[PDB]
């Protein structure tokens, strides 16, 4: 709880650091088979958390 | 029918047998003579258009 005085950004990842990581991202993968051609699939959709 | 197994050569041979005994192409043939290779003559004719 003291005030500080700074300059830039690099001022600030010194003395407090940076974000936090997000903890809600999901990955998926499906492989698949359209008359005989190959079809992959990736989905990430957006956080709600 | 003709033209898709002319492309599907450049992949997949399941490509060239999924069309010609699964797929349309073995079904098509049928309507005009539908047990005709009971022989070498066109014999057995159940279907006659």
């Amino acid at each position: 709880l003291k005030p500080k005085r700074i300059s830039s950004l690099l001022d600030f990842t010194t003395y407090y650091g940076g974000a936090q990581n997000e903890q809600g991202i999901t990955v998926k993968l499906t492989d698949t088979l359209i008359e005989g051609a190959e079809n992959r699939t990736i989905n990430v959709p957006e956080p709600t958390f | 029918l003709l033209i898709k197994i002319k492309q599907a050569d450049t992949n997949t041979k399941v490509e060239n047998v999924l069309s010609i005994n699964a797929l349309n192409f073995s079904a098509e043939f049928e309507k005009l003579l539908t047990y005709d290779v009971n022989t070498g003559l066109t014999a057995s004719v159940t279907l006659d258009l």
